[PDB]
């Protein structure tokens, strides 16, 4: 998810208000990030044995 | 607290006072959700020994 695309959209206006609250976004596609490398992960211990 | 006066003051505290609690909140979180991950971990390795 683009946190910034999913709160804001196109609106730079919404996204300086966002900047503010900081971090949030960063944590949030690190988080699913590596909910997405685990399921690679998951796949090749299962099947590549 | 240098600079506004009590009511005022008192908003701009709020709105600290909201985003760092959600702060914290998130970080309890994740750590609880980590400390599955570990607690797991561990219990497979107390199996292997």
């Amino acid at each position: 998810v683009d946190c910034t695309m999913y709160i804001c959209g196109d609106s730079t206006e919404c996204s300086n208000l966002l900047l503010q609250y900081g971090s949030f976004c960063t944590q949030l596609n690190r988080a699913l990030t590596g909910i997405a490398v685990e399921q690679d992960k998951n796949t090749q211990e299962v099947f590549a044995q | 607290l240098s600079r506004l006066d009590k009511v005022e003051a008192e908003v701009q505290i709020d709105r600290l006072i909201t985003g760092r609690l959600q702060s914290l909140q998130t970080y309890v979180t994740q750590q609880l959700i980590r400390a599955a991950e570990i607690r797991a971990s561990a219990n497979l390795a107390a199996i292997k020994m």
